[PDB]
């Protein structure tokens, strides 16, 4: 037989003559009835011809085909936790995917490797059945049953042939403490192979340092429990014996670093066997060969385990690299902001011998930068010499925007809002920009802020700050203190170290007023401004245009730009004033920030947050009750409204405004609440003393995919604000606040939620201590 | 957007909608052609609109990797002069995109990441296509992007001049040199070298670097 | 100025004085390149020139560098051992 | 509300209800906590009629086989070890041979229980937990470990003769591999899903055979830890392999007579001609020796999880793990009667003895039937 | 929705990169002989015959 024409059945992946080509009797060679078999195979070799009927037309042949190909979807049912793609993925370890060869006998392949992956899940009993849809021409979706029934979990783990322990007080030494003896309390259990595949090493490491160099766990039978769910292990171990490290001989290329060397592994002879004390100690030897250069420091200790007196004996071999190492550097993720702002964010030069640590604290610089994402890099030994390593700084950048917002209820109330936006070093400009303003009949405010912080060589942090307070307080018109505040804040930080940064500026407080407040400690600093203004009016004006100098200084050491875990920051800032001020004063403050962590693994860290504040006049004159000190509300201390922690002043007995509104906005007024009302809510004290006590707690029942950025962080808030200018005869039935045993007293939990607008932090806290005019909001809502 | 049409129907609203313009609608066809009926005769041209209507959604790794399709599907093909250059057509929007320009702020002193990576296309284009229509403005790239591959680490050699690694400085410098001994950069690196050494106290060489001042920056 | 506080810069790249003796003029590039590795600094303009240079900041007033050029000819056979401290 | 935060697995619990020969109990005199969530061997025994039952929490009994009175009470709670404290925890059933009941512990000890008091009148430790009753023959106490050691203990005042390894199973899994002697040789299962006869007088292995599967690469069982343990009635051997996989093969070769490698079989007794054996759906079905021709099957018992069919009143007694003792017509498949007399899901086997039907379930210890 | 999605043919909108920036070259002097562009840094110069801008066609 000789085939004359080929019939072609359906291919659709193959082509008409790539088919013809895999027959082995092509259109013109010869039939054989064993080519037709041959043909049968060789385009079941297609890997896309599900059925392959070679006949012929006597000699033309006849080569009827079924088709494998583009399996054009892929259902999932019963794809519960164990995500979809997951069972997609052992159905693409059984070699299936979308748009692909249907062979229709991996059916239980995708089933019973997923059945064998639901045994690797933490589950046995779940099962899944694959089932073919087909879709046009030759194409299919596959649809997936998964029956997955219920989970195993391990109950408790046997561990037989312990001899020197209990098996419960190493189970307390990997996780657990006692459960309600009326003392403390712990939790609950699951399966994972893994969890006892590390805790056989924290059984190991257990014993590797209370001696026990012959500790060796034997075997391991789990016990199949016939329900598929109860996990229980009888784990063959051995002590083996106590053993001492007995003896340090280390030994090799100790580059000349001898004592030293030595000196990291001064042991005692004899002291109980610590093996994990041992690899430390080669891990002493390599960063020290590292910060001397040689960042490939061979270092191998070797416990000549003596248990002729159950000791050993440890032999190490040392053999370091060379010091030039660091030849260059790279720096790659700076795509957004230059090299050079990454590139001086480093304490590694190259033209140089490798400092292990100077790659690392550039790289807790650039943790410390904070417009980034990741800090990473890649020190790769180029090849070629023993003082040759690049070290290409690779990192992620910031993610930038963040909005902050208030409402007026603005158009369907009178148009009135407060707005504000930061743009977080926008593109990696070195331009951070943050811009608030707010515009009601009280008020229209504008401001504006934004830096280069390194906008000369020497880290000009070019800041200029403005604002412009077109603020009234209209009830109707200025009647209740109005204040058209103006001006600018030109501000700069200088680097005097490498964790200490300086800053200075000034201010320009133009201010311009009418009708104020008809009270004590308005008044009373106003008496001290060289004024007697009305005490029982409303109707006094103020124009002070303050010339004021700014200052500060800053520390840094505390890890990261946006979830730090571990260090201290100290931020000094404060102002005085300067001559061609319309007043002589002085408001100095501190800020601090230092993180002591609990838990070494630094999901529970210190993180004490405290605010002082002093200020007065420069002599003749008083610090500004509007720059008094003030706290509550979103402050150190919530759990309260804005501005009730402080002195708290008195109207004095009051008339109209120059328009009072009838029995509203209570000032002793001529309509209601006369014959000198007190000031209820926080005037201000010129001094400050407030605190709250924060903690990192873990998220251990949130999607990981954010909480990266996201701390839940309890607190216990406290505080004072005092005036040291307060009288005590105009508030003598009232409110003193000359001293700081105000100390208020609230506790709970702050809720950092890092949104693509930068970290959202909402409060609940009760204050439980409170003092005079004190005001409480437990629903406490922050930006 | 994805249709299941026979393909050629698909194909009609595929050429339809790269003329349309609707590419989020577009690439749906040219996906739904290859991808579900992977046996088109426009397969290629598929694949080369893939390229291009990736890339006019602007999803240039996806152009990219549509370029990596069409290196795998067609790298017998008269447009891969058209690949070689939106590799790199890609691999110029790729590196450095930003609206940071118009108030500015530079983004060559930023990495030329891709910028590199359009160099080799460019030049990959001016070599494995060295006579295209697509060779030319290749030719137009590089060294114009040579001239972008100077400031970046001209930044970087003036950098170590900032930080007084003189040592550094030559190996920024001459590594400007060992890179691109044609830029204007490296004509201006080349006093900071000059200056590197003199602060070294190796002057004299130094002043080999103002006779080669004398020299390269002519 | 009258700096008392600053940020300070190291440089390396040096030769010991071990590093020194181990070599000598009239030994090549490599028997000097097996003790010592390669400089951070060579001349490329010129012979092969190994500059061990380093340098350091120590302060306001004065500084601190070890300038060493290791001048091999063409046969990369070392000529001079130039010690050279700071200023 | 609160019932929609969970997740359900399928049985078909108690069909046929029945009581055509009224069952009742003999007397109910509950031991303890016996058999516990452990992979467990330890079962209730009956002899002399002073009922030497056991739990799992230290208590061993010998209560009255009338009442279940104690004619003597002890308890295997040791006072000290590795987990602070050492109670009985039974990885081997109960075995009274002499004044010694031998029962194989998970604090691997191998007790011999003096049968006067039930002081422990030996124990010799077996390499961990026991994946086997104590078989007490030859001087021996033939214990096949989790750790596949069969070991010989002196069944008189404690020694180990031969501690031999001969099958481990494939991924440390459990299941009864215990080591029977037939023909003078330790006849060995082994949760690897083969089975061995071993001359017993050292551990010289007479043959060893896989059957079939075990889990490792072709994952089977775990709803129910197939007893690879052969019951050998006569020089063929008949066993399970760990897929459940029937066989019966030869006792001084391991040339295989027949078998099911078909078995989904979970208990299997050889009644006669007859092997009656419980399948995965918990039906009993009788297969002969000969061959898997079924002498006939039920349909009354269906997702059960059953114990062994065991003989008692006239009627196949099987219990389940729902705590439903049953008599199945010994015939083909039909309930004669049905008995909860539970607390619990009868984890043990109905022990036909002393003309009574004597039970230990997990909870429900010990009660004992009559009908 | 604002979301949209339009662009249509032409190299990048840098067509500064039609014109080749003029390099300001470096001949080293004797006895001073640097090295010379490598890396990615190498340009086989061909502006023969093909397009630049919006003329060069991609499909």
């Amino acid at each position: 037989f000789v085939v004359k024409d080929i019939h072609f059945e359906g291919l659709q992946r193959v082509a008409v003559g790539a088919a013809l080509l895999s027959m082995p009797v092509r259109t013109g060679d010869t039939v054989n009835d064993e080519d037709i078999s041959n043909t049968i195979r060789a385009l079941f070799a297609t890997g896309n011809f599900e059925d392959v009927r070679v006949l012929r037309d006597g000699d033309t042949l006849l080569v009827q085909v079924k088709e494998r190909p583009t399996i054009a979807s892929i259902t999932f049912s019963g794809n519960k936790s164990v995500k979809d793609d997951m069972l997609k993925q052992n159905l693409e370890a059984s070699g299936v995917r979308v748009g692909e060869s249907l062979d229709r006998t991996t059916i239980a392949d995708i089933e019973k490797g997923l059945e064998d992956f639901y045994y690797s899940v933490g589950k046995y009993s779940a099962s899944v059945k694959a089932v073919v849809t087909p879709l046009p021409r030759n194409r299919v979706d596959l649809k997936l049953v998964f029956q997955e029934g219920v989970s195993a979990e391990i109950q408790q783990i046997n561990i037989v042939g312990n001899h020197a322990f209990t098996t419960d007080e190493l189970i307390s030494h990997f996780q657990l403490r006692d459960e309600v003896p009326w003392w403390n309390v712990v939790g609950d259990r699951k399966y994972q192979k893994q969890k006892l595949a590390g805790d056989l090493e924290t059984l190991r490491s257990y014993y590797l340092d209370r001696g026990y160099a012959r500790f060796n766990i034997d075997s391991t039978q789990v016990s199949l429990t016939p329900d598929k769910k109860g996990i229980y292990v009888t784990v063959n171990i051995t002590e083996g014996d106590q053993y001492k490290l007995s003896g340090v001989e280390v030994s090799g290329n100790l580059a000349g670093h001898s004592a030293e060397i030595e000196q990291l592994t001064k042991i005692e002879p004899g002291e109980l066997y610590n093996g994990t004390k041992v690899t430390k100690m080669e891990d002493d030897i390599k960063k020290l060969l590292g910060r001397y250069g040689y960042a490939y420091p061979r270092v191998q200790s070797m416990p000549e385990i003596n248990d002729a007196d159950k000791t050993v004996k440890l032999r190490v071999n040392v053999d370091a690299g060379n010091r030039f190492y660091v030849r260059k550097i790279r720096f790659e993720g700076n795509d957004t902001s230059k090299d050079a702002v990454l590139r001086r964010e480093m304490r590694q030069m190259e033209g140089a011998w490798l400092g292990s640590d100077l790659v690392d604290q550039g790289k807790e610089r650039l943790n410390r930068l904070g417009f980034f994402e990741t800090v990473d890099t890649d020190t790769q030994r180029v090849p070629g010499s023993p003082d040759q390593v690049d070290v290409v700084y690779k990192v992620k950048e910031r993610n930038t925007g963040s909005f902050n917002f208030g409402i007026g209820y603005g158009t369907e109330s009178g148009v009135s809002f407060q707005a504000g936006v930061q743009q977080d070093n926008w593109l990696g400009t070195g331009y951070a920009v943050g811009i608030n303003g707010t515009k009601n009949d009280y008020q229209t405010y504008a401001e504006l802020s934004v830096t280069n912080p390194y906008f000369t060589v020497d880290g000009v942090s070019l800041g200029g700050r403005l604002f412009y307070n077109d603020f009234q307080a209209d009830d109707a018109d200025l009647s209740d203190y109005t204040n058209k505040s103006y001006g600018t804040d030109v501000t700069l930080g200088f680097p005097i170290n490498e964790y200490n940064s300086l800053r200075a500026g000034l201010g320009y407080v133009h201010n311009s007023l009418s009708n104020m407040q008809p009270q004590v400690a308005m008044w009373r600093y106003l008496y001290s401004m060289g004024e007697h203004p009305s005490t029982s009016d409303q109707d006094n004006s103020f124009k002070t245009d303050d010339f004021t100098f700014n200052y500060g200084w800053t520390y840094n050491k505390l890890d990261r730009g946006y979830f730090p875990t571990d260090g201290s920051r100290v931020n000094l800032t404060g102002k005085v004033t300067i001559p061609g001020s319309d007043n002589e004063y002085y408001k100095v403050t501190l800020d601090t920030a230092t993180y002591v962590p609990i838990d070494d693994d630094h999901k529970w860290v210190v993180l004490g947050r405290t605010r002082w504040g002093y200020g007065d006049g420069l002599g003749g004159k008083e610090m500004p009750f509007y720059e008094n000190f003030y706290a509550g509300g979103s402050s150190t201390v919530r759990g309260f409204q804005s501005n009730t922690i402080g002195p708290k002043a008195v109207y004095f007995p009051h008339q109209a405004s120059n328009y009072d509104p009838d029995y509203d906005y209570e000032c002793a007024t001529q309509d209601g609440a006369k014959d000198l009302c007190k000031s209820d809510d926080a005037v201000g004290g010129n001094a400050m003393a407030v605190a709250s006590l924060e903690f990192i707690t873990p998220t251990p029942f949130i999607s990981d995919k954010y909480a990266n950025s996201v701390r839940t962080s309890f607190f216990w808030d406290m505080g004072t604000v005092w005036d040291t200018n307060w009288d005590s005869s105009q508030y003598s039935g009232y409110p003193d606040y000359s001293d700081p045993s105000n100390i208020r007293m609230s506790a709970g939990i702050a809720l950092q939620w890092m949104s693509p607008l930068g970290p959202l932090v909402f409060s609940y806290a009760q204050p439980f201590k409170k003092y005079d005019g004190d005001k409480a909001e437990q629903f406490q809502f922050n930006i | 957007e994805v249709p299941d049409n026979p393909p050629n129907e698909i194909y009609a609203t595929a050429q339809q909608k790269l003329q349309d313009g609707n590419w989020r609608q577009a690439i749906t066809q040219l996906e739904a052609l290859d991808n579900r009926y992977p046996f088109g005769p426009y397969s290629q041209q598929v694949q080369l609109d893939l390229i291009y209507a990736y890339y006019k959604n602007a999803d240039l790794p996806l152009a990219q990797a549509a370029i990596d399709r069409f290196i795998r599907l067609n790298p017998t093909h008269p447009n891969i002069d058209y690949v070689m250059y939106m590799r790199g057509l890609t691999n110029m929007a790729l590196d450095d995109s930003a609206l940071q320009g118009f108030f500015g702020v530079d983004r060559s002193d930023r990495d030329p990441q891709h910028a590199r990576a359009a160099f080799s296309d460019f030049s990959k284009l001016v070599r494995g296509y060295p006579n295209s229509q697509y060779t030319t403005d290749a030719t137009k790239r590089l060294v114009f992007l040579k001239d972008r591959l100077a400031k970046y680490e001209y930044s970087v050699a003036e950098y170590y001049t900032e930080r007084g690694a003189w040592v550094a400085v030559v190996n920024r410098v001459e590594g400007m040199l060992r890179d691109y001994p044609d830029t204007q950069a490296t004509r201006d690196a080349l006093p900071l070298m000059e200056n590197a050494y003199r602060q070294m106290q190796m002057n004299a060489q130094a002043e080999k670097v103002a006779k080669i001042i004398a020299a390269n920056s002519s | 100025e009258r700096v008392v506080y600053r940020p300070d810069i190291n440089q390396g790249n040096y030769l010991t004085a071990n590093d020194v003796s181990k070599i000598r003029v009239g030994m090549t590039q490599q028997q000097v390149a097996y003790a010592l590795g390669t400089p951070l600094m060579s001349d490329p303009f010129g012979t092969n020139t190994w500059f061990y240079v380093f340098r350091q900041q120590p302060g306001h007033e004065g500084v601190t560098q070890q300038t060493l050029t290791l001048t091999f000819n063409s046969s990369g056979v070392l000529t001079n051992i130039d010690n050279k401290p700071a200023l | 509300l609160f019932n929609s935060e969970e997740d359900v697995v399928k049985m078909s619990p108690l069909p046929t209800v029945e009581n055509q020969f009224t069952p009742t109990t003999a007397w109910s005199t509950s031991v303890g906590s016996g058999i516990g969530n452990f992979y467990s061997n330890l079962h209730p025994a009956l002899a002399d009629n002073v009922v030497y039952a056991a739990d799992r929490a230290g208590l061993v009994k010998a209560l009255n086989a009338d009442d279940g009175k104690e004619i003597w009470s002890v308890s295997l709670a040791e006072k000290d070890g590795w987990f602070s404290k050492e109670p009985a925890l039974l990885s081997g059933g109960v075995t009274v041979s002499g004044g010694h009941v031998y029962i194989g512990s998970e604090k691997a000890q191998v007790y011999a229980l003096n049968t006067s008091d039930g002081t422990v009148a030996w124990q010799t430790k077996v390499a961990g937990e026991a994946l086997s009753r104590p078989v007490v023959s030859d001087g021996l106490v033939l214990i096949h470990t989790s750790n596949g050691q069969l070991q010989a203990l002196n069944e008189a005042d404690g020694a180990v003769k031969w501690t031999v390894n001969l099958d481990m199973p494939s991924l440390s899994l459990r299941g009864e591999s215990a080591p029977t002697t037939a023909f003078g040789a330790a006849v060995v299962g082994g949760d690897n899903g083969r089975v061995s006869a071993v001359l017993m007088e050292q551990g010289q292995m007479i043959w060893q055979q896989r059957i079939s599967q075990a889990t490792g690469s072709t994952e089977i069982d775990r709803l129910s830890d197939v007893d690879t343990t052969p019951v050998v009635v006569n020089g063929v051997v008949f066993a399970l392999a760990y897929n459940g996989n029937l066989t019966a093969l030869d006792l001084r070769s391991g040339q295989i007579m027949w078998k099911r490698e078909l078995g989904s079989v979970n208990d299997f007794i050889v009644d006669g001609n007859r092997i009656y054996l419980v399948d995965q759906n918990d039906r009993v079905m009788a297969l002969t020796i000969d061959g898997g021709v079924t002498l006939w099957t039920q349909s009354d018992l269906l997702h059960r999880l059953l114990t062994s069919p065991v003989l008692y009143n006239g009627n196949l007694v099987v219990g389940d793990s729902e705590g439903y003792l049953h008599w199945i017509n010994v015939e083909d498949g039909r309930f004669v009667a049905q008995q909860k007399v539970d607390s619990s899901g009868f984890q043990t086997e109905p022990v036909a003895a002393d003309g009574k039907l004597l039970i230990q379930a997990k909870d429900g210890t010990v009660y004992s039937i009559t009908r | 929705c604002s979301s949209d999605s339009r662009y249509k043919r032409q190299v990048s909108g840098d067509e500064a990169y039609l014109e080749a920036a003029p390099l300001a070259e470096l001949h080293a002097p004797a006895g001073m002989i640097l090295p010379v562009t490598s890396g990615d840094y190498a340009i086989p110069v061909t502006n023969g015959s093909g397009a630049v801008g919006k003329a060069l066609d991609i499909r």
